[PDB]
């Protein structure tokens, strides 16, 4: 068994710096190189550089040379990236991955084990908790057989806003949509549930919206009109 | 050891300690993948019937012309300046061609030897020094000068190189035998122990014929055997139960 | 630099069918190329190394072939656990990555369950009006939406988000939001969003008005 | 951190007699009731060992040669000698071996170290809690390419005690042969004020380190605003091994209880030639003598032109 464990998600201003660590365990740390690699939201993979933990020597993809620094402490078996003067477009998921212990070539990079990764988020704005609104079907008289209803989750910034229905018991017909960035730069999303039209006039529907960065945990009930 | 993706350089050759484990030298020696498998104080057929005190594997890469230098008592820039076996070496030298492991169409250059040294190095030493070598009668200071040289040189392993200029991976296994408490063995299963009867015994690969008695001798922790004036074994410590 | 480009950006494939993806280099790599699978919500995983050696424990269906500048990766019979993006990366000079190929499960056409929601009294109290358009459980992704106010299209103020391919029965859902000031929502008598999709023989319309 | 300690008195170098100390078990074999002849790197009998000390005022930790290997001993109280540095340059141009017994672990490490000019460890003394605590490890400023590391399972070492005589003798033999650094060791209780005691005991093998480095010199580590300090009292002795035959008396329990150094004097050579610790009245044939060569003489013709092998 082997493992690479990243730090929790990072949130920073443009022009600032971020330091992200991978704690290695289950194998000898100085045997093979550690790479750093990233992925922008919904996009392809992008390599930063590697470090050789036996030597501390490091090589970069050009674009990141003089922006990223890689380092490591051998006693604590931890590899780090320290990244200077964060662009807004440095908002991405980041990973580190190991240089193949057996059966390769002497040169070849591979990526034979990867950690779970971490998010770096870059924005000029401060932390803001979500507002939640009823996506409720117009006129009770205009649902015919099946109805849809929901929770518009609006203008909140610290990414990972989680949503659940009827204290998390309801899951049939539920969908939650990827959060999108506004022209203000903050996030918003929808969640919606499909239900029988006959139960809408008698059952209760409610959503719980949780936003740990703003310690904000808001419940509401969804009602016809 | 044998399938690791990348080996160490012959100038800076790696050493791994092998201990508290069962070896199966048949799985190694019966392989077709090895071009050299030469032992120096044991036959490779007998390695399965023995137990070993300490074992070390030394791992490095050289040119196919140079595998001849890894035998003990040889000489030339590998045996003189970066990897010498002792004249009374006991162990096995194991080597194979790496022209699909260590070799690149643009040249692989990750592997280096040592071209210069003020003296020949002693058995199983390694020199990491990047000091500039003064080949001339003049001293020099700073990074370079006339008849001052960098002491290392890189191999250019390309798959277009002829056999002999291709890379060879080398492993040297460098154990000692039947003289001290043992920690690595062949795959032999123990019997029960019987006393006061004539038996063909075998303790850690010490085979003999005799009767076993509970001794009143007081061995120290580092002693596995006792010897007679004829230098024959006349007491032993049972490796299962330490009496 | 050495560029890596993958020819198919995405593929729709049924269970048991053969899948092929191509990685094209800008320069002759000999065979210094590796292939990865990334499943939705997880890190990538190495499938083939050295352009044609299968990694330990990988299902026998996965394959790779070729030499020089051009390489294939193959699944001999795709199954539901294979769904994700597949990437090449080379190693002749730096580990440069390719653009990646997405795989989706192939399914019959299905028109959306299809809805709209006017801005709430709760949201209008914040000074902003967002009206949302919902399409639910359709298959051919390219579900085209448009917004209408007094039978004219607007620009620069709508957005859309699409939910990932359903693991239960291979469906897509997207919503489009049109965001406006409160006063812009007071100005216009009539709103709609309208759908063009392969499950529909004509584009569907579903208007509402303030107070209706 | 590294510091140049200055607050000490100047004394000339002391020396003492190593009577019959520095014998060790030559191999991993049991023997008993026998006189066994062995040829190895041993400390000669009655050889004149260099004497070093910490007092009050005095605290000497010089770089010393390591030619053919070392017999080291500390006559000691309060755990003041804490290990050693071994190598050639001692300054990260080359590799070196570090052995330290810090307050909680033995650490054995081999890397291109940049050691201090005078390396040491330091203890805060009797401070308020009526206790002593290690707080300084001024040994190296960097440790670059590192190829062997070991750390012991943890212990507690006491950093306290004061007596008018030393209580512990700890003896070590160090050899560096065929890439292996070999340690032999003994502890014996003592009760003496000063000077390496007259007596005999054999050192058991301790450990055998596969370090693969050249060693021509070594230095010891002692435990003590960055000058002005108290040295806890402790004595140490250094002698050098050289190749010579010893005849070893294994008692009936199989411990080396005595030895003859067969090169010490004509009576010791007679004891070895007769393979006996007692000799009768007589005249005995011993090794034939021989005047050894003073220098090498080479005589070749004064021909200088190279031979035409290109042709
Ligand atoms: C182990 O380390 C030793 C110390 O660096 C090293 O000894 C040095 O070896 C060279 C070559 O023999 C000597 O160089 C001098 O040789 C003669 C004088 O002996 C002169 O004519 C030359 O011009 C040159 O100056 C060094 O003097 C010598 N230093 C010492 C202190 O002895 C060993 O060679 C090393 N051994 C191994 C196996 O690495
Ligand atoms: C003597 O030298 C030792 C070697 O450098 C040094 O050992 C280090 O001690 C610390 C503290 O115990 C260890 O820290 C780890 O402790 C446990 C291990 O299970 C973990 O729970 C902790 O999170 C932490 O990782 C170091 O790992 C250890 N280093 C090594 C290489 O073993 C001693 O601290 C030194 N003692 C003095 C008094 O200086
Ligand atoms: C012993 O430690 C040395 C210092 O940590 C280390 O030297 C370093 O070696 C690497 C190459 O392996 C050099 O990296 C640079 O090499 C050239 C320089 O022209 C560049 O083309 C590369 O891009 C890269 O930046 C380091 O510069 C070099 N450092 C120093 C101070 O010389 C040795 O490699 C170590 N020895 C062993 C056995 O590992
Ligand atoms: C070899 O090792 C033996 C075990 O340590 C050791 O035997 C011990 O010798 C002493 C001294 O003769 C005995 O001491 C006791 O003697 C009598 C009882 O017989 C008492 O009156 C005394 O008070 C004292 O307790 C030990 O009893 C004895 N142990 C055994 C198990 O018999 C040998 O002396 C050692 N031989 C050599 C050459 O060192
Ligand atoms: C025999 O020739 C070799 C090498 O071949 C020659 O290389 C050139 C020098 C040139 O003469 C070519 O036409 C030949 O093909 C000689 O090796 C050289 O020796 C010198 C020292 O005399 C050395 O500085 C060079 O580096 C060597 N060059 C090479 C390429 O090896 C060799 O000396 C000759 N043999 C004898 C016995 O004279
Ligand atoms: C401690 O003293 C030593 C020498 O007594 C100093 O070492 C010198 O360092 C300089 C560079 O600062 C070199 O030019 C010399 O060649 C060195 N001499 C020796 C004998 O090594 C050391 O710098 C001093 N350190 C402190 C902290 O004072
Ligand atoms: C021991 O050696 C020194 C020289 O290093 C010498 O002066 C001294 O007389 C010797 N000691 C004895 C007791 O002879
Ligand atoms: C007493 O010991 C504690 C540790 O137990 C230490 O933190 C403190 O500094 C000590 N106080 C004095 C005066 O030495």
């Amino acid at each position: 068994q082997v493992q690479l464990v990243q730090s929790g998600a990072e949130v920073k201003k443009p022009g600032a710096s971020v330091k992200v660590s991978c704690k290695a365990s289950g194998y000898t740390f100085t045997g093979t190189y550690i790479h750093w690699v990233r992925q922008a939201p919904g996009q392809g993979l992008e390599w930063m550089g590697w470090i050789n933990p036996n030597s501390g020597g490091t090589n970069f993809a050009q674009i990141f040379q003089g922006r990223v620094t890689l380092t490591r402490d051998t006693s604590i078996s931890t590899a780090y990236m320290d990244l200077n003067r964060l662009k807004s477009d440095d908002t991405a998921v980041y990973y580190c991955a190991r240089d193949r212990v057996l059966y390769g070539r002497s040169f070849g990079w591979y990526f034979d084990v990867w950690g779970a990764g971490t998010t770096v988020t870059v924005s000029s704005a401060s932390t803001k908790g979500p507002s939640v609104f009823p996506l409720a079907p117009c006129s009770r008289s205009t649902s015919e057989s099946t109805a849809a209803l929901g929770c518009l989750v609006k203008d909140y910034f610290p990414e990972p806003v989680t949503v659940s229905w009827n204290s998390g018991a309801l899951t049939s017909g539920v969908h939650t949509f990827p959060a999108v960035l506004q022209s203000s730069g903050l996030y918003s999303l929808s969640s919606v549930v499909t239900v029988p039209s006959s139960s809408l006039g008698t059952k209760t529907y409610t959503c719980n919206v949780d936003h740990k960065p703003s310690n904000t945990k808001v419940d509401k009930r969804v009602e016809s009109k | 050891v044998f399938n690791a993706t990348r080996f160490a350089s012959v100038y800076a050759w790696n050493r791994k300690r092998i201990s508290n484990c069962v070896a199966d030298y048949s799985v190694l020696y019966n392989s077709a993948s090895f071009s050299t498998f030469k032992c120096y104080g044991v036959s490779p057929t007998k390695l399965n019937d023995l137990c070993f005190t300490n074992v070390y594997a030394d791992s490095f890469v050289i040119r196919g012309d140079e595998v001849r230098q890894i035998a003990p008592g040889q000489t030339g820039k590998i045996a003189d300046y970066n990897y010498k076996l002792p004249d009374d070496f006991t162990g096995c030298v194991i080597a194979w061609n790496s022209n699909n492991l260590d070799s690149k169409v643009g040249g692989n250059y990750n592997y280096l030897y040592r071209l210069f040294r003020k003296s020949n190095l002693k058995p199983f030493e390694r020199d990491i020094s990047t000091e500039i070598y003064q080949a001339g009668s003049t001293p020099c200071n700073g990074v370079e000068g006339f008849n001052c040289y960098f002491p290392l040189q890189s191999y250019g392993f390309q798959p277009t190189n002829g056999v002999g200029y291709q890379p060879y991976r080398v492993v040297v296994l460098s154990f000692e035998l039947l003289h001290a408490p043992a920690t690595v063995c062949g795959p032999k299963k123990s019997t029960n122990l019987v006393k006061n009867k004539c038996v063909n015994f075998n303790f850690n690969g010490l085979t003999g014929t005799g009767v076993l008695t509970e001794s009143n001798k007081k061995f120290l922790p580092f002693q596995q055997f006792g010897r007679d004036i004829a230098d024959t074994t006349d007491a032993v410590r049972d490796p299962q139960t330490l009496e | 630099d050495i560029q890596m480009t993958q020819s198919p950006s995405s593929l729709s494939a049924s269970v048991g069918d053969r899948v092929t993806i191509t990685c094209q280099a800008s320069q002759d790599i000999s065979d210094y190329l590796n292939w990865y699978q990334q499943q939705p919500g997880k890190a990538p995983k190495l499938l083939i190394y050295d352009a044609s050696n299968l990694e330990t424990g990988v299902p026998s269906r996965f394959s790779g072939s070729g030499s020089g500048t051009d390489f294939t990766f193959t699944i001999s019979s795709l199954q539901p656990e294979d769904i994700g993006t597949y990437y090449c990366q080379q190693y002749d000079n730096l580990p440069t990555f390719g653009g990646g190929t997405k795989l989706e499960i192939k399914r019959t056409v299905a028109a959306p369950s299809v809805f709209i929601f006017p801005p709430s009294d709760e949201q209008l109290k914040s000074g902003t009006a967002s009206v949302v358009c919902l399409l639910n459980n359709f298959y051919p992704r390219e579900a085209k939406v448009q917004w209408k106010v007094d039978n004219a299209l607007q620009s620069g103020n709508s957005q859309e988000s699409v939910t990932e391919q359903d693991s239960k029965d291979s469906t897509y859902s997207l919503s489009s939001t049109l965001t406006l000031s409160k006063a812009d929502y007071e100005k216009h008598k009539v709103y709609a969003c309208e759908v063009t999709h392969q499950g529909l023989s004509s584009p569907v319309t579903k208007s509402f008005n303030r107070g209706e | 951190q590294c510091v140049n300690l200055t607050t000490r008195t100047q004394l000339p170098p002391a020396y003492t007699n190593s009577f019959t100390r520095g014998v060790y078990y030559p191999d991993k074999v049991f023997r008993s009731s026998v006189l066994h002849s062995t040829q190895d790197l041993f400390l000669p009998f009655f050889s004149n060992v260099t004497w070093f000390h910490a007092i009050h005022k005095r605290f000497d930790n010089p770089v010393l040669p390591f030619n053919d290997g070392v017999y080291f001993a500390s006559t000691e109280k309060s755990n003041i000698i804490r290990g050693w540095i071994f190598g050639t340059t001692l300054d990260s141009k080359t590799q070196s071996l570090l052995i330290v017994n810090n307050a909680t672990n033995v650490v054995i490490k081999v890397c291109e170290f940049q050691f201090c000019n005078d390396p040491f460890l330091g203890v805060y003394y009797h401070k308020n809690n009526k206790s002593w605590m290690e707080s300084e490890f001024r040994v190296y400023s960097s440790a670059n390419n590192c190829t062997f590391e070991y750390v012991s399972q943890p212990f507690l070492m006491d950093l306290e005690g004061k007596q008018g005589n030393f209580k512990n003798l700890r003896e070590f033999v160090f050899k560096n042969i065929d890439g292996y650094f070999k340690i032999y060791s003994k502890h014996t209780p003592i009760n003496l004020v000063r000077d390496l005691p007259q007596g005999f005991s054999a050192l058991e093998p301790l450990v055998d380190l596969p370090i693969g480095i050249n060693i021509t010199r070594f230095q010891t580590l002692l435990a003590l605003s960055s000058s002005g300090w108290t040295a806890g009292a402790a004595a140490y002795y250094v002698g050098y091994l050289q190749p010579r035959t010893f005849l070893l008396k294994y008692n009936e329990n199989g411990t080396i209880t005595d030895a003859v150094d067969c090169a010490l004097d004509p009576l010791s050579e007679t004891k070895c030639t007769l393979k006996s610790f007692t000799v009768e009245k007589g005249i005995y044939q011993t090794s034939n003598f021989r005047v050894q060569p003073t220098e090498s003489i080479v005589r070749f013709p004064n021909i200088t032109n190279l031979c035409p092998f290109g042709e």
